[PDB]
């Protein structure tokens, strides 16, 4: 906080939140398809 | 046999899978947002399709034969020069600067035209 | 409960100005104009005049113009209106019964009426 | 404008006649009823359709610019001042005796 | 030889309809910059050719104030500007007292008060911490709490600001059918607004309209064609409003005199606020300038037109309103981004009887309630620098004051401040009917047997 | 010419632009703005393909104009066919047959065309 | 005369109430279902037309295709069949071949038919 | 088992980096994790 | 009587009457109510 006190790094940045603990950010393999006539 | 084969062949070879291509043509998450707007689309786009050949008295058929003749101008190659060798793609790229032009004879010049007739026929 | 709450009669010297008031009821006020009546004992009923409670606004006679005014209030939590009627000047002739009514419609149905009051000079 | 007039006076009329009053004026009609000591309350209202709640016993009629009122059947409860207003001129009132 | 019913298809039938109307602007031109209040992020490109077409031998009947059209732009407008509202930050922080006193710089005479300076300890990008911090207000969004005093709106729902980059100007906005619908619209110019037109055309789409907002009179909206106009959906019903069309624009300046600059302060994290910064120079009131013989000319023509209702050499006059809510009490308006209120009852100060510029005081107040909304409350940025704006004024929303006697000596007054009555300034010219392609007629003919 | 020029037309004269009507007959994303766009793409599938639906029906699909073998009660209209095309527009005409409207559409499904159909079916028999 | 009154008889006998049949086939948490409940009709009406118009019977409930069927899928006499089975009935038993019948539709002859027809207008 | 298709006697042009399918899932992606943390709750009590 | 098998004990067992039973009930207390402001314009309730 100064030249010892402290803040988190992003308290003068937009806020902070947490992540929900429930939700692995694990890779999954994604599949894309054509819509209809294309 | 598989879908789109026919860009393999020519013009004439390519009648053959008409009815193939034809098969899938109309077959709070954001995702499902998304699917809603493929859904509509699609369907959109087939019924003009459809709107065009109800005008044209096409539908129901893969092949229409109509009584438009065209300017020669379009094209210079003799009939069998395009159907015997030249992939349909390549020839929509030669037509595609008076399609619209076609578009309009086909509503009209003879499909307006004929369908006014069929009620003087009719008449009697 | 749609009937309108009514304020009480009261009697001043001439001259005074004088405070009469309404409530608002069940149904939704912001919806209809509110319509002030007076009317001289043995006399027919006088129209006064009309606010628009949503704006506030006030219309009334050129007989009337710069004695009387019409006011309205809400509760915070908007569930109630009090309507009011200043008058700065009376005289005798002021002497009538007093009430609120509301326009239900454009053909100026009334179904409703305060009780009224009695201001005397 | 406002052409309106009023007239029915006051009325002798026996228990259970059936008794009209009229008036006549531009544009919408609406009529009314008061007793002294009361709020007026709304008869008949838009040049036609009777109020929610009045006695079958009312009616009226339009033509132009006249306008008739009528109760069919009169009682003693019914005695009343009436009235014939527009948006805001009012007709003074008229009144049922017997 | 009988004839026999049969079947046509794209045979003409209307149907009077209502859908939504598409959105449209013209050719998305909003997007080169970010960005518009109603134009959002995206709106459908106008047509290159909006075309029209007269219909050969038709007339049509139209019904203004019945329209819904008006009504769709009522909520659309609306919900517009809450989606921009939304992403934005709360100022509930300011409902803490703060002290004040009424400081001056050079200040005229006739602004003493209006203006306060005042502070607060507000809260800090941590929890733990205070500091005091003072701004400039305009007296109207506040008052004494019981000299100590609270934002105005603190016992109402509460108020917000962020988002500043919006924009707030108008952007004209058109209005397409849906296929199998069309848009009617009535050619005559002297057209009352209601029933059957002589003249009619239909066309792909509506002229475009700008969202703007006044109180009093109409600002940049179509002008009359041929002549000043005056409608009610009944002049004898004097509850409503009186529209009154210019034919010409009244040229109207507007500004801000003073300097102005701003501050911003961080609430907490990710929560900037900007506010007033102290202004440099001489403090003035804000003013507008209308020309004295336009306003006369052409208030003798609204006179002369307003006769046309009522019976020869009848008196009229104008008048200074009946009061209500400072939003109809004068005429208000948003420009340059910010909003202003003004005494234009000098411009009322008239009679009219049988056979070079005015200026305007104005006030501004930096906390808005739309509308007639009280859900919400929002306070408006600080807009630095020196204000200026021109517009044209095109029409006036007025009432008739009630009963009198004889049919004479009519009087009016400014009023009518909902804004659905700037809308149907522009809409009333329009009606969306439905076409039905499939009809029915006797022929001659008859199937062939098969 | 322009849609619906034919308003002005007597109402055989209107036959002639049948096809210039039916050209226009079909033509966060979360703002609300797409949300009116996505309902107007729907309702207007839905009447396109409704009429088409009927047309399917009567057999008249694919055509502007039909023939139909259905008599109807002469009461319907006070006016001789050929009076009925130079007198009025087609706006006039619907006033005239207003109320028959679904009358007219039951017997053409089954007066012709579920009989026709029927016949067919005799035919079907070879 | 109600719609599905068919189910009460023989399939023969159900070909009556085909042209019955037909004719019904066309921001709140309700309001999505409902826009969703909309699409998907419109999208089942389209896939059986689709095939129709392929197979040339558009605009018929009955229709006359020239492809013979492969008796071993159904051995009845087909009097046996109309004047017993519901049409659902049958349906179960034909349900499975329906995919083969189709195929046969597209190629046998719908595709050769129109190939047919433009050498036949060539003269 | 998706079914290839291999094409006989086909080219095409594959112009890399004007693809905008990827654009697609530059911010389908981003959307999707704005999804997972809008539940969450807020640490502003942190900034002690 | 139904259950979507009655030998098994982990179901519950519905009974539909075929005739209605009236039932009355009642809160005697007469109520009152106090309107509370908390947030600005936010109204809160309590029991008077
Ligand atoms: C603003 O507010 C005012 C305030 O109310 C409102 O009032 C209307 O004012 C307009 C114009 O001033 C009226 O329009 C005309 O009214 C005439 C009177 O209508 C009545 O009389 C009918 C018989 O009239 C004939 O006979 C009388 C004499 O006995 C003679 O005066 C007449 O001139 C005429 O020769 C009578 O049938 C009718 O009642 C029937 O109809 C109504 C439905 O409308 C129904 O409810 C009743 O039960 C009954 O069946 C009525 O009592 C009328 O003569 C006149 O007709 C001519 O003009 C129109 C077009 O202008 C033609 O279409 C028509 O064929 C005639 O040429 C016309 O209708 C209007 O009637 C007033 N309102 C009412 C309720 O009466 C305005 O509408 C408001 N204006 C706006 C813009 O908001
Ligand atoms: C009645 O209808 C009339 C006609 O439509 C309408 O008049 C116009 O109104 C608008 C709004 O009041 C005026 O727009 C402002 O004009 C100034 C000046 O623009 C001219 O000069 C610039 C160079 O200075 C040229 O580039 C431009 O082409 C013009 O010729 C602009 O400065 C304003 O833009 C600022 O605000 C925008 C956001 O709203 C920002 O996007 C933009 O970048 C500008 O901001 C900059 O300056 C600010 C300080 O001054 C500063 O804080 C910012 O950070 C930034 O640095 C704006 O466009 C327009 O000029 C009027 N036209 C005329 C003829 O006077 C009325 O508005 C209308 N009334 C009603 C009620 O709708
Ligand atoms: C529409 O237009 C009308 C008229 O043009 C306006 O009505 C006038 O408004 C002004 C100001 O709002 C009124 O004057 C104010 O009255 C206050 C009290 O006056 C009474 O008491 C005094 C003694 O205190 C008597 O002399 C007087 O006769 C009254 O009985 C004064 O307190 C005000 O003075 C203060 O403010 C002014 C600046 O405005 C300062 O100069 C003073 O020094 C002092 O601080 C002031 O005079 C006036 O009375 C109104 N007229 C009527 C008939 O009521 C409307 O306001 C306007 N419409 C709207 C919506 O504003
Ligand atoms: C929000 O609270 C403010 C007060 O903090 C309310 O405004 C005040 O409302 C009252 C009633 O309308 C006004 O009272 C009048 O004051 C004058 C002078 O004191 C007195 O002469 C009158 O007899 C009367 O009491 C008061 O002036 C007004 N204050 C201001 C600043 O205008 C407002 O109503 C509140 N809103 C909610 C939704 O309750
Ligand atoms: C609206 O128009 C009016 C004039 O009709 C403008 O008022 C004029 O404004 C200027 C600037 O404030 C004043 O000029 C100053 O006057 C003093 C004394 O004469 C002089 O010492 C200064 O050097 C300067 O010129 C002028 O006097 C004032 N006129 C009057 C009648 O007060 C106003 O600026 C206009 N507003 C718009 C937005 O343009
Ligand atoms: C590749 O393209 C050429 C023409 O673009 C095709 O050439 C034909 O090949 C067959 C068999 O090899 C011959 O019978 C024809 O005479 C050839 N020429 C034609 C049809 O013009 C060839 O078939 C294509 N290959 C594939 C796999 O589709
Ligand atoms: C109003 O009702 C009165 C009866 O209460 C009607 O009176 C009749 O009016 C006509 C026309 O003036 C006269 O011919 C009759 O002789 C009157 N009857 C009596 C008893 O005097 C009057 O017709 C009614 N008006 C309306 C419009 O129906
Ligand atoms: C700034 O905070 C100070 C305290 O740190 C506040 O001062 C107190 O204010 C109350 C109310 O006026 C008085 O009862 C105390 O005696 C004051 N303390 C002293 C040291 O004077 C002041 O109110 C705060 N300002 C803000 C806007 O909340
Ligand atoms: C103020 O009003 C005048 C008159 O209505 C506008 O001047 C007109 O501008 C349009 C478009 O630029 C021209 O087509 C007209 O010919 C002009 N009028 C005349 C009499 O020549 C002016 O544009 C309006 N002000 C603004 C900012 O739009
Ligand atoms: C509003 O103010 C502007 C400038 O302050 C005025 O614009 C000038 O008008 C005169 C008169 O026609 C022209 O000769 C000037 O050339 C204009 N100035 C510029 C820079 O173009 C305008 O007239 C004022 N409007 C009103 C109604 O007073
Ligand atoms: C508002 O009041 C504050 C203090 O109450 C003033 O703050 C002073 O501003 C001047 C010039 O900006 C500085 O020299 C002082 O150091 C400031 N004082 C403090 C304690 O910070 C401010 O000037 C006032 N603003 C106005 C417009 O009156
Ligand atoms: C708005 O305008 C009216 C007049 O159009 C103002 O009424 C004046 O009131 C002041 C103060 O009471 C007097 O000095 C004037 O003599 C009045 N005008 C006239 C013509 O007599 C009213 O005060 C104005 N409001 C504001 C806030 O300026
Ligand atoms: C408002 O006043 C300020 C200062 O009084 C002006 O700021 C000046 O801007 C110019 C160019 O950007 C600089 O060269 C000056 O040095 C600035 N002044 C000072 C004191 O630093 C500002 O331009 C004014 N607003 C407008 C719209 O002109
Ligand atoms: C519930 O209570 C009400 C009244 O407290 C009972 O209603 C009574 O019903 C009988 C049968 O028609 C009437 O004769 C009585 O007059 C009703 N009582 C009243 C006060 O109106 C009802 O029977 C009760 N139900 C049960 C199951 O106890
Ligand atoms: C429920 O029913 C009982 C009786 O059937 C009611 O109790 C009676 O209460 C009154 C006054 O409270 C006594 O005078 C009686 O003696 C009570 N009856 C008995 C049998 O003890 C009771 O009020 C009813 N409650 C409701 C809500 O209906
Ligand atoms: C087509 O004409 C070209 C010359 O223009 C010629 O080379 C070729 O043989 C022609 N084909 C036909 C079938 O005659
Ligand atoms: C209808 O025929 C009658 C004669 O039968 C004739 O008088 C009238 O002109 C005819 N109308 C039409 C439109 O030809
Ligand atoms: C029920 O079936 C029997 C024969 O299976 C037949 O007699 C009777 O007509 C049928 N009823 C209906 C309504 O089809
Ligand atoms: C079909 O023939 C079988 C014998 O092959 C017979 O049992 C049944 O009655 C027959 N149905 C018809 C309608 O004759």
């Amino acid at each position: 906080i100064n030249e010892k006190e402290y803040r988190l790094i992003n308290c003068n940045t937009s806020a902070i939140t947490q992540a929900c603990p429930k939700v692995s950010f694990e890779p999954i393999p994604i599949h894309y398809c054509a819509p209809a006539g294309f | 046999l598989g879908f789109l084969g026919a860009a393999g062949s020519t013009m004439g070879a390519a009648s053959m899978t008409l009815t193939v291509q034809a098969r899938n043509l109309l077959s709070l998450t954001v995702w499902g947002i998304k699917q809603l707007q493929a859904r509509v689309l699609a369907v959109e786009r087939y019924l003009r399709d459809q709107q065009l050949l109800g005008i044209w008295g096409c539908s129901g058929k893969l092949i229409c034969c109509t009584n438009v003749p065209w300017n020669s101008s379009w094209s210079n190659r003799n009939l069998s020069e395009i159907w015997d060798n030249m992939t349909w793609l390549q020839w929509d790229k030669e037509i595609s600067n008076y399609t619209q032009i076609i578009y309009g004879l086909l509503e009209e010049s003879q499909n307006q035209q004929e369908k006014n007739e069929q009620d003087l026929l009719a008449l009697d | 409960q749609v009937q309108l709450l009514q304020s009480g009669a009261a009697v001043t010297k001439p001259g005074a100005s004088v405070r009469v008031s309404c409530e608002a009821s069940g149904y939704n006020i912001r919806d209809y104009f509110i319509h002030w009546w007076r009317q001289a004992p043995g006399q027919g009923l006088q129209w006064v005049g009309w606010i628009n409670p949503k704006t506030g606004q006030p219309n009334n006679p050129r007989q009337f113009q710069g004695r009387v005014s019409l006011t309205r209030h809400a509760s915070w939590d908007f569930d109630t209106y009090s309507f009011y009627m200043d008058l700065k000047a009376l005289r005798s002739d002021d002497t009538a019964v007093y009430f609120c009514a509301r326009q239900r419609s454009d053909y100026w149905d009334f179904d409703v009426w305060g009780s009224g009051t009695q201001v005397t000079v | 404008d406002i052409q309106m007039t009023q007239s029915p006076s006051s009325l002798s009329a026996s228990v259970g006649d059936t008794v009209t009053i009229t008036c006549q004026a531009n544009g919408y009609l609406n009529w009314y009823q008061q007793r002294r000591g009361k709020a007026p309350k709304l008869l008949i209202y838009d040049g036609s359709k009777l109020e929610r709640g009045v006695p079958s016993r009312f009616s009226g009629r339009r033509w132009g610019q006249e306008y008739n009122l009528t109760i069919n059947n009169l009682q003693p409860e019914d005695i009343a001042t009436y009235f014939c207003q527009v948006y805001e001129f009012v007709v003074p009132g008229t009144r049922l005796d017997l | 030889e009988n004839l026999w019913v049969t079947v046509y298809y794209g045979v003409p039938v209307w149907k009077d309809a209502e859908t939504t109307l598409f959105c449209a602007s013209d050719a998305k031109a909003y997007e080169t910059e970010k960005h518009n209040v109603w134009a959002t992020h995206a709106c459908v490109p106008t047509d290159p050719n909006p075309q029209e077409i007269h219909l050969e031998n038709v007339t049509e009947e139209f019904n203004m104030w019945k329209n819904n059209m008006v009504e769709q732009m009522h909520t659309d407008i609306i919900s517009l500007w809450d989606q921009s509202l939304k992403p934005c930050v709360k100022l509930t922080p300011l409902c803490v007292t703060l002290q004040c006193t009424n400081v001056t710089n050079n200040i005229t005479d006739d602004m003493r008060g209006e203006l306060k300076n005042c502070s607060f300890n507000m809260t800090t990008e941590l929890r733990d911490k205070k500091q005091k911090v003072y701004s400039l207000f305009y007296r109207l969004d506040v008052v004494q709490i019981n000299k100590e005093y609270r934002l105005i709106n603190c016992n109402t729902s509460a108020i917000t600001q962020a988002c500043p980059k919006v924009s707030f100007e108008p952007i004209p906005i058109h209005y397409c059918a849906p296929a199998g619908f069309a848009i009617l619209k009535c050619k005559d110019k002297k057209f009352n607004g209601t029933g059957p037109c002589p003249s009619v055309s239909t066309v792909q789409c509506t002229h475009g309209i700008k969202p703007v907002v006044s109180t009093q009179l109409l600002l940049n909206g179509s002008l009359a064609e041929e002549e000043v106009m005056i409608r009610s959906e009944n002049i004898t019903n004097n509850a409503k409003n009186i529209l009154v069309q210019f034919n010409t624009p009244v040229q109207i300046n507007c500004t801000r005199p003073n300097n102005n600059t701003r501050k911003s302060i961080r609430i907490g994290p990710g929560q900037a606020f900007y506010a007033t910064g102290d202004i440099i120079g001489d403090i003035r009131q804000a003013h507008c300038n209308v020309s004295k013989a336009t306003w006369n000319e052409t208030l003798g023509k609204v006179v002369k037109q307003l006769r046309k209702h009522f019976g020869n050499n009848t008196i009229i006059r104008f008048a200074n309103s009946s009061g209500g809510d400072l939003e109809v009490t004068t005429h208000s308006f948003n420009c340059g981004g910010e909003f202003f209120y003004c005494n234009t009852s000098g411009l009322f100060n008239s009679t009219w009887i049988s056979n070079d510029s005015i200026t305007l005081p104005c006030r501004i107040k930096q906390i808005i309630n739309m509308w007639q909304r009280i859900g919400q409350a929002m306070y408006a940025p600080p807009i630095q620098g020196v204000i200026r704006c021109v517009s044209n004024i095109t029409g006036l929303i007025l009432t008739r004051d009630g009963g009198s006697t004889n049919s004479t000596t009519e009087t009016f007054r400014p009023g009518g401040g909902d804004m659905r009555d700037n809308w149907r300034s522009e809409l009333y010219k329009y009606k969306v009917v439905k076409i039905e392609p499939l009809g029915v007629a006797p022929t001659r003919c008859k199937r062939r047997v098969v």
